[PDB]
Parts: structure tokens; C-alpha cells; sequence
RNA sequence: CGUAGACGGUGAGAGCCCGGUACGUGAAAACCCGACGUCUGUCUUGAUGGUGUUCCCGAGUAGCAGCGGGCCCGUGGAAUCUGCUGUGAAUCUGCCGGGACCACCCGGUAAGCCUGAAUACUUCCCAGUGACCGAUAGCGGAUUAGUACCGUGAGGGAAUGGUGAAAAGUACCCCGGGAGGGGAGUGAAAGAGUACCUGAAACCGUGCGCUUACAAUCCGUCAGAGCCCUCGACGUGUCGUGGGGUGAUGGCGUGCCUUUUGAAGAAUGAGCCUGCGAGUCAGGGACAUGUCGCGAGGUUAACCCGGGUGGGGUAGCCGCAGCGAAAGCGAGUCUGAAUAGGGCGUAUCCACACAAGAGUGUGUGGUGUAGUGGUGUGUUCUGGACCCGAAGCGGAGUGA
RNA sequence: AAGUCCAAGAGUGCGGCAGUGAGACGGCGGGGGAUAAGCUCCGUGCGUCGAGAGGGAAACAGCCCAGAUCGCCGGCUAAG
RNA sequence: GGCAGCCAACGUGUUGGCUGGGUAGGGGAGCGUCCUGCAUCCGGUGAAGCCGCCGAGUGAUCGAGUGGUGGAGGGUGUGG
């Protein structure tokens, strides 16, 4: 039987805390830190360069604005709407989160990446031109709503 | 404490698709006569980060 | 199919139960196991352990003497680490050791250690610990020896059966846990696992499901 | 989980004071004074375990030498006309039989100025 | 014996000797929490539902400015909420709020109120817990403790535990004035004597062995006579695969740490010993790696139920499709009147072709892309952030 | 084109972690100085010290020989 | 003659070739401390601690080898 004196961790799962600062053998007396210095005492912040102007600074700030309004799309391919229902059928946003395709409460949009092979009705809130080319070429309905 | 990420960093630095880092580069703004329009094509758009850099850069973006 | 024969306290047989193989017939994750029951041990150490710190021990606000001329050493307070009754520097301070282990991680182990019980045939089932009504330790203690001869065992007994966890709870090696709480280190702790057979139906119910 | 820095502490200094039995004054007494002494003392045996067998062969040298002399021939022609008879006894027993055998000695003295070339000092 | 194997005590590891424990029982009184009646109010002095037309629907108010405060919002295009100053409206075709204004449209009827639960904390009391401290620790305080002591004052602020199971703590001898001891006794032990468990080092003796008063010594190290002990042998006192102490003499030999180009350095620190004294911890933090779990999925937070780890918890988070600044389009997309090329994406790789040798492309066909939760480790973020150290700054007080 | 190739423990790229960013002297090429400085500032697939013990320069970081894995009371040599 | 790092060969870990000065620093593997899960073992027939003796390890260090004092808790394995 397995016991909890016979419980031990996987190899190499564990390892020995590094010790620093407990003599001159492992990382002794400046603890890794060198001589005198700023980083002997401190860290330096990850956004000062010495004085002269940062990178987040001397450059320019990316142009545009983010459009707090934009409209975004959970996407699924058609591809994976082969992959996921080789039998075809009615292909709602429920059976697409059903199948792990698209997250559970979002706007589902269909893509034309894969091919397409079978008689879907998919229902999504947006099909691409080639999804809808698909859709239709295989037999189905691609209903937009 | 959740890492608070840099503002100035998050607002001139994006990733891509693959996860690279770009930036604009500089000297675009203003004084832009002398600028022959060769020199601002090739400061225009959006250029990867140096590799020099890119470990800075990714360190302000995530925290 | 792994059929616990379930054993009456008069000693006779009354059924079996079947043991699915998905609950006790799992690969025994030895890494899996430890992870789990050094989170158990984590989650039940209290870290009641402080320290004061230089700022928290008393006192010691004052510079104690002159920064310079008095040919002592530079202090800024008598409760500095280095001052005897000072502050600890990097001293214990009250810590939640529990550690959020996956709940398919804390289910695989427990299931891992019933199944390396079931396979060394050491799950036994029972349709009650003593007879009913008033607990008896000493026909407890009688039934759980013509049961098993091993010193840790498991009563994985249902919330209801008062009579029989009264009854063994004062055995010495007898830990008594009930089905829903049943856990890793409690079934790898105990060398038998002693089910009732509610007990039994209950976590195999409460799996399947 | 508080430790006190005693068992572990103590196991140095008993080892190193142990070791400095017999220094003098604070190097065989203070465990601070008997570690820096022991720093030296043990570079110092190093470098002279290293510097022993230079030593003892400087040594064996001087008695070879010596026995040569006696013999009426010099040492670094004794060597060279025992290396051209292919004598090879190394310097420590060769002094062993100057002091212990010195007719032994004379027999690899003629063994060596037999062997010696007719004219040293000839280019060859 | 056990519905009691909790924990402690007892002359040393006690379920069974003791206090207790499981489990049972016990309130005269007081207090609290419940109900049960008097009692208190109200409704019944009534309930129903439909029509059309005047007054009412909280005023120094809302609103507007001038200056501010607050909000992610630092005055900004600045809504909403607010203080002070003025100016100051209408009552439903009213008025606000939708971050200024509308055929607008929605939310509805402010300028007067009271409102439990869910929530925060523990001076105090009770019962417990500790991979907390164990007398330089842990509270400053195991003892006298905020005491002694310091300061005029505010204030600062200690040190000090352990005989033995039981005091059995040396009735009466001796030396001494006493202290203290030697006897003798108690004690298992006095190698426990109220100076008391253990009794380290520093430090101070005494005894013994070797060695040293012709010698220039980082105090050692290597050779090493002599001397003094030990283990064997042979069984002569001398040899040994020996061991230990000391060290005449010879060789070599410039402390440790720090900080430096460089220190034995006449640069820093250290008189000595013992004890303590410095990369720690929190976070679904960030990155990277290890390792488990599950895997195109992975996890759940709060919270709920479990006298425990356990079970629920599908809100969210990260994956999952990119390009762009969006109408956005989407394995494409952005740029461009310009199917002109580039940017970024379509994991990766293999074969087929078409091409061009401008560094290789284009499609076509194959296998199908791997994250994500714990957790270890290293860095890192916010915190004191590895530890010590200023002069000084601020708030409130104390001092003539 | 070979060599080195059971290695230089090489080069390159991407990541984790750094430390360093006070250098010294010597040879050679130079600037400043007075073609002084143990001066100062450069270059040097130059060296050594730094961070390097051992032997030689008497002693003597930087010069010459030579790069210490340990033990031998073995041997041959380097500079000298 | 011993040890260690890389590499190869064949094996089921032996050999061989190279390589093992080192400060800042990086990586790897460990000794020791006490606190604990579990498992075992020692202890008033004398634990720990301390003082030695005789030794042991490639290091930190070790003696479930021993003697003196001691008087009650300790060791080992494996994990946290």
C-alpha cells in the first residue's frame, strides 16, 4: 500500500531555496549584488535609463483611439464547424459553446478558414462573405441573427 | 497587489498577432519641411522593438 | 469488478458492492498524492506564528545618543535588529498557508488512494459498526478486528450513524470521516478504509454523478 | 520555527581549536585567532608538502655530493656517467647507500666514471 | 473500561492512582431570550370599481455665474454630486438625469424624514488552538513592571526563572570573631547545600611532562635530535606498517575582513568568549524555468454546505483569429483612385506542381497547432523589502 | 582547402540570472608634458596583475619562466 | 596512485580521451541546525547537552564507536 512516509514529490518537481548571504561558499557576504553601488541597497525601477529620455518617453505614443463602443466578435471557422459536427445539422450559438468553440455569452461571427463538407444551419450574429459562401455551397443556411 | 502596468509604455508599445512588440518611431511630429518625405515614409508606421530593448519593453507591459 | 463483500457486525456476509473502476481502479499518481495531502497539511497549519518588528517592539523611537563623538557605534534606535530586545528582522508574521489545489487534482488523488486500497484489498464495507441504538467500543473494537489486523484504519461512517462513530471513535488508531469529507491524507493515513455500506453508496453515488 | 545558532555554531570551533592544540597564545585558545592561524597553517602545508619533495631532494643532493667528493668525482659528472650506464637509481637511494654502503657507492662512482665519455668537455 | 486512548498531575512514557475526559445531570436568586394573557393603539364611523373640469403634488429651493472640493476625470468639451458668495425659476405642455441641445425617446414624479439583516472592531469575559516564543526569545514587563532608575517636564525605561520527588535546607563535633570550611548526617545523587538542574567558552589558578636565560620569532608549516608517555613484538632492551606530548636545530613563511590599480600594510573594523544580529513575507500579482493535473480547453473568485483537509459555486480570467484608427472586414486585413507592392497575421513541418534564380514565391494536398490551473525555484512589482546609519522635515504636546 | 574536431568546451540566435562600467604596470604605435613623471589620454586576437599560487628578479601585483585537481622522502626540465 | 567535470564506446557502469587557479558573478550538488506529517528505532539497564578517547568522510562535517559528567527526552528514513 501507499503510505504518506512513501508520498514523495515527482523529480525535480522540487528545489533547494538558494540560500544567499550565509557565507563565502554559496553566494556569500554581497549576496549576489556585487560591490558598492545603487543596486547594492536597491532595485533600480525597470523605467529609469540613467537620466536620458526613457523608451516610453522619447517615442511616439501609438496613434488612434480604442472606440469604447467597438462591436467584437467571438469567432468561429467554418473548419471547426466541420471538425466539431461531422453530421451536420442545426449549428446555433448554444450548439457552438456546446462544442467548446466559441465563449458561452457573446456575439458569435463565423469565419471561412477550413473547408466545408456537410449540410449545417448555422445561426450566428455575423458570417464573413466566405463563411456564408461555404455555408451555402455545403447545402446549408447560414441565418444571420 | 495587482502589478500595475506602465501608461506610457502601454500607450507607445502594442504586440502583434505572434506577440512581437512595435513601436512608432520618433521624429514625425513636427518640423516636418526639411523632412524629405523619403525620411518620413521610413519613419511612418510601426517597427519591432530592438531586441535591446525588448526586454524593458515587455517588463513595463506586463508589470 | 471489484466486489467489497459487505460484512455484518454478528459476522455474516450480507451482499457486495461494486467498486467502479474509474473510483478504484485509478493509476496511483504518487506526485499527484503528495502535492494533495502537503496542501491538506498547508491548509491546516494555522500560521499563528508573529514576530515584532523593529517598528512594532516597543519603544526605540528616540536616536540614542549623538551621531557623531561619543565613539559608539551609529544607531538610530535601541530596538534595531542587532540591539538585544530589539526587533526581529525577517521573523515569522501570521501566514495562510492553505494553497488552492485544482479540484481535479484533490479528486484524482483521493480517488489514487482508494484505488491502491481497493487493489491491495484493503476496503472493507459494513452494514453497521456495532448493532444500533448504544454505542459499544468494545464490540466496535471486536468487529474491526476480525475485519482488518492492521493499526490505522478509516470508519468512513454516514453523517447519521451517531451509534457506530461514537462507538469506534475511541480506538486508537481509528480515524472516522464521513463520506463527503472523505479525503487523501485520511485514506493514505489509514492502513483499512471501513466503509459503511450508506457510507460506500454515498461516495460512489456522489462520483458517478 | 526559531533556531539557535549553538549545536551547529560550536562544531567549528571545537574542530578548529582542536586542530590549533598547540599554538601559542590566542592561536590555540581564541577560535577566531586559532581560524586565521589555520588559514596559514594548512597554505603552509600545502605549499610545504609541495616544497618537501624539492627539499629532500636538495638533501639527497648534498649527500650524493658529498660521497662523490669522497670518491674523487663530481656530482654532476657522477650523474651524468651513472645516466650514460643506465643507472637508474633515483637521488634518495642513491644517498641511502652514500651514508649506509658507501662501497656501493664507490662501485657506482667507477660505474659512472667508466661511463663517463673519455673528454667531458668535448662538443660530442 | 472505553459514548471515556482530551489534557494535565502523581517520585521517570498512567485510558484504568488524582483532577478530569465521553456522557449525563444542576439553578433559590439575578439577568437575557421566548412565547402566553391583561394592556396599547388603529380598522371597522365601511368596502367596490368608471366620466369630465379648477386648485395640490415640499422655495430662497432647483437652475445660472464666480471661486473651490470631490469624483478615472490634475479645469479640461466637463456632465452628475457638493461648500461659500451672489442671481434665482415654474407644479405636470412642471422639473430632473441619460457626461451640452432636440420632432426627440427612456427613467420617473427631488428640494423634509425614520428604517432591521447582510457589514467593521475587541478594552473586557468565557472555552479552546498553534509544523508560535521558551528567559539576550516571547509583551517593555515569567521576578518589583511601566516597577527600579533617568529627566523639571512631556517622556524614556531596564535587569533579575530552574536545589531536591519531598526541605528531608547540615539539633549535638572541630578550626574561625564571622565568613567559610572539615567531620558527621539527609538525600538516588551534596559530581543537587537556599551562592543550588545541566554547567560551554572567555578568563584565573594549582599539579605533572617537555621546553626554553647567545637570542631578532605574522608566532606557523615542513624536516627534525633529544626527552616523556602509550600500543604490539620479541619475552635480553631494541624494533615497529605503530600512536601521542614537548620541540634543540634547519628550510620556508608579510595576520583576518573591507575597500582598492594595488594592503602584511604605518588605510578601515575587530580587546576576548558566549548569546543574538542581515534577500523575509502577502498577493488567482509580472516574466522565465522545474514539476504535477486536465487538456482545445483550463480554472473557478466571492460565497454556500462540511467541528478539517472535503463537496458545490459557469460570475469572471486566460486559450480559442488576425489586421486596422472603424463604417469595419476577416485567414485575411491596413495602406493606398490604382487586383500596383509593403506592414502584421494565417503554428510547424512534408509532398505536388506552376513559376523566378531578386535571395525564393504561389497555390493545391497531407499530419493538425496547446493552452490553462496548482505548485517549486530565480528575478521582479507594491509595500520597511537584505540589515544598520544621518544631518534634518512635519504634527501634537513639555519646558523660563 | 585543410587543421583543431572522444574539443576550442569555439561562433550565432532567443530566453533566466548576472557582475562590470575607479583599472594597474610592461612591450610596441601615438597625443598632452620638457618627445619629465611610478604622469595623463588613446590604439594594440599584446602580455601579466586585477582574479594567479609555484620558480627566478634579494626583498619586490603588473618583469622572465610557468597557469596549482589531490598524494609520493621518484625522474627530466623552464627562467635563473 | 586517488578524486571530479564534460564527452565518446560498448554495457546495463566499465573503460577511454580531454579537462578540473580563480575575485564579481552564474549554474549544480550537498553538510549541519530545529519544527513537524508519516514510518520505524533508542532511552532512569541512563536521552539530550558538555568534556574527552579512538577513529571516519573528497568538503561543510561524522560517529546507532566508545569513556566521564549528566539527568529525559533522542535517532534514523522519507517527505513539509
Amino acid at each position: 500500500v501507499i503510505k504518506l512516509h512513501d508520498l514523495k514529490p515527482a523529480p525535480g518537481e522540487k528545489k533547494a531555496k538558494t540560500r544567499v548571504g550565509r557565507g563565502e561558499g554559496s553566494k556569500g557576504k554581497t549576496a549576489g549584488r556585487g560591490t558598492k553601488g545603487t543596486k547594492a541597497r536597491k532595485n533600480v525601477p525597470v523605467m529609469f535609463e540613467g537620466g536620458q529620455m526613457p523608451i516610453h518617453m522619447r517615442l511616439p505614443k501609438l496613434k488612434g483611439f480604442k472606440n469604447r463602443f467597438r462591436t467584437e466578435y467571438q469567432v468561429v471557422n467554418v473548419g471547426d464547424i466541420n471538425k466539431a459536427f461531422p453530421q451536420g445539422g442545426t449549428v446555433g450559438v448554444d450548439e457552438l459553446v456546446a462544442k467548446g468553440l466559441v465563449r458561452k455569452n457573446s456575439l458569435v461571427k463565423v469565419l471561412g478558414d477550413g473547408k466545408l463538407t456537410v449540410k449545417v444551419d448555422v445561426t450566428a450574429n455575423k458570417f464573413s462573405g466566405s463563411a456564408r459562401e461555404a455555408i451555402t455551397a455545403a447545402g446549408g443556411s447560414a441565418t444571420e441573427l | 497587489p495587482k502589478a500595475k502596468t506602465h501608461s506610457g509604455a502601454s500607450k507607445r508599445f502594442r504586440r502583434t498577432g505572434t506577440g512581437k512588440i512595435v513601436r512608432q518611431k520618433a521624429n514625425r511630429r513636427h518640423l516636418l519641411e526639411h523632412k524629405p518625405t523619403k525620411r518620413t515614409r521610413r519613419l511612418d508606421g510601426r517597427t519591432t522593438v530592438s531586441a535591446a530593448d525588448n526586454s524593458r519593453i515587455n517588463k513595463l507591459l506586463n508589470g | 469488478t471489484l466486489k467489497v463483500d459487505v460484512k455484518t457486525p454478528a459476522g455474516k456476509t450480507d451482499g457486495s458492492v461494486e467498486l467502479p473502476a474509474e473510483l478504484f481502479d485509478v493509476e496511483p499518481n504518487i506526485a499527484l498524492m503528495h502535492q494533495v495531502v502537503t496542501a491538506q497539511l498547508a491548509a491546516k497549519r494555522q500560521g499563528t506564528h508573529s514576530t515584532k518588528t523593529r517598528g512594532e517592539v516597543s519603544g526605540g523611537g528616540k536616536k540614542p545618543y549623538r551621531q557623531k563623538g561619543t565613539g559608539r557605534a551609529r544607531q538610530g534606535s535601541t530596538r534595531a535588529p542587532q540591539f538585544t530586545g530589539g526587533g526581529t528582522v525577517h521573523g515569522p508574521k501570521p501566514r495562510d498557508y492553505s494553497q488552492r489545489t485544482p479540484k481535479k487534482m484533490i479528486a484524482a488523488a483521493l480517488r489514487g488512494a482508494l484505488s491502491d486500497r481497493a487493489r491491495n484489498d484493503r476496503i472493507h464495507a459494513v452494514t453497521e459498526l456495532v448493532e444500533g441504538q448504544t454505542p459499544s467500543t468494545k464490540s466496535a473494537k471486536t468487529f474491526l478486528g476480525t475485519l482488518t489486523e492492521n493499526k490505522k484504519v478509516l470508519v468512513v461512517i454516514g453523517r447519521t450513524d451517531e451509534v457506530g462513530a461514537k462507538s469506534v471513535r475511541n480506538l486508537p488508531g481509528v480515524h472516522v470521516i464521513s463520506p463527503d469529507q472523505l479525503n487523501t491524507y485520511d485514506v493514505l493515513n489509514a492502513d483499512d478504509v471501513v466503509f459503511s455500506v450508506e457510507a460506500l453508496n454515498a461516495y460512489i453515488s456522489a462520483n458517478s454523478k | 520555527a526559531r533556531v539557535k545558532r549553538a549545536l551547529n555554531a560550536q562544531k567549528k570551533r571545537r574542530t578548529v581549536l582542536k586542530a590549533s592544540k598547540g599554538y601559542r597564545g590566542q592561536r590555540s585558545r581564541l577560535y577566531r585567532k586559532a581560524k586565521e592561524q589555520q588559514l596559514h597553517s594548512l597554505t603552509y602545508a600545502y605549499r610545504d608538502r609541495r616544497a618537501r619533495k624539492g627539499e629532500f631532494r636538495k638533501l639527497w643532493i648534498s649527500r650524493i655530493n658529498a660521497a662523490a667528493r669522497a670518491n674523487d668525482i663530481t656530482y654532476n659528472r657522477l650523474i651524468q656517467g651513472l645516466k650514460a650506464a643506465g643507472v637508474e637509481v633515483d637521488r634518495k637511494n642513491l644517498a641511502e647507500l652514500a651514508v649506509s654502503d658507501p662501497a656501493a657507492f664507490t662501485a657506482l662512482v667507477d660505474v659512472a666514471r667508466a661511463a663517463l665519455p673519455e673528454d667531458v668537455n668535448a662538443p660530442s
